[PDB]
């Protein structure tokens, strides 16, 4: 890396310094989603159709 | 394997037969409602 900041860097240049892709690996899995509700129970009493 | 025989007078005539005997419990059925948590959430099920 060195080597590479030594070479490829200028001071002067006006030309932005290449930017590369991590592409990395090890890539987690969504772990959080939003928490469930309408825990409740309810009995259906009204009259049958 | 408990076994119990089964007799069967057909008027003056007799069938026999023995016949494996067991018992069955029932079922249960566990449902949560998500199956990749986070520490510090609920766990309904």
């Amino acid at each position: 890396r060195r080597q590479h900041a030594r070479a490829s860097h200028l001071g002067l240049a006006r030309s932005n310094l290449d930017e590369d892709i991590i592409a990395e690996e090890n890539i987690v899995s969504r772990s959080e989603f939003p928490e469930s509700w309408l825990w409740n129970v309810e009995d259906l009493k009204e009259p049958p159709k | 394997n408990k076994f119990v025989t089964v007799q069967a007078t057909f008027g003056t005539q007799v069938v026999e037969k023995v016949v494996l005997v067991s018992l069955q419990s029932g079922y249960l059925f566990i449902q949560t409602d998500k199956t990749i948590y986070t520490p510090g959430s609920t766990v309904l099920y």
